């Protein structure tokens, strides 16, 4: 798989290992996660680019 | 400039008192606005900028 410069939302566990991630540019939903920097966003109607 | 003086009703010194009372009804007037709500605007970031 190719690599390229992206922004991700990384979840570090207590032992410092990454077990969850999100890439902001895929699924308006994931843009919405990268904003708010959370894996849980409250329900609502959100404007998206 | 000239500011009109309001109805003057003199004050007796006897036990009587002098009063001034209306003659007509003349109902109705124009009234103010409360501006309860404001327009809601959302900006699409990464599109304007």
């Amino acid at each position: 798989y190719k690599l390229q410069p992206l922004t991700f939302l990384l979840d570090f566990s207590v032992d410092g290992y990454i077990r969850r991630a999100i890439d902001c540019g895929f699924n308006d939903l994931s843009q919405l996660h990268c904003s708010y920097e959370s894996f849980d966003v409250e329900s609502g109607v959100y404007s998206v680019s | 400039i000239a500011f009109n003086h309001p109805i003057q009703v003199d004050q007796l010194n006897s036990s009587y008192f002098k009063l001034s009372i209306p003659t007509n009804f003349s109902f109705g007037v124009t009234q103010e606005y409360i501006q309860t709500t404001i327009q809601k605007v959302t900006v699409d970031c990464k599109q304007y900028v």
